[PDB]
């Protein structure tokens, strides 16, 4: 995520232009707590996501 | 248990003690538990995501 977001965002900016991005089985291996973890990074990264 | 793991609130498990309860839709139920008892202090210390 954070190697997407950085080569997303265009030059002159930190944040991925295209902001949205799709995770599919998003948490299947996780609990909820460290799933939320992920949400915090990803949301954090500037990333609109599915 | 998972939270009396990670906040520190140890466990002990050899012993047989029961209870009767019933799960979501009236459907009653026996149950056998381990030893241990929860508190707020380690709870509220440790952090929740």
């Amino acid at each position: 995520t954070a190697s997407l977001s950085y080569a997303l965002s265009p030059a002159g900016s930190r944040y991925p232009l295209f902001g949205t991005i799709i995770l599919d089985e998003a948490f299947s291996r996780s609990s909820h707590a460290v799933a939320g973890r992920i949400i915090a990074a990803l949301r954090e990264f500037g990333l609109h996501a599915v | 248990i998972g939270m009396a793991r990670e906040a520190g609130i140890e466990v002990i498990d050899s012993q047989r003690e029961f209870a009767e309860l019933s799960d979501g839709e009236g459907r009653r139920w026996r149950f056998n538990l381990p030893t241990t008892g929860l508190e707020s202090q380690a709870l509220m210390d440790i952090d929740w995501e």
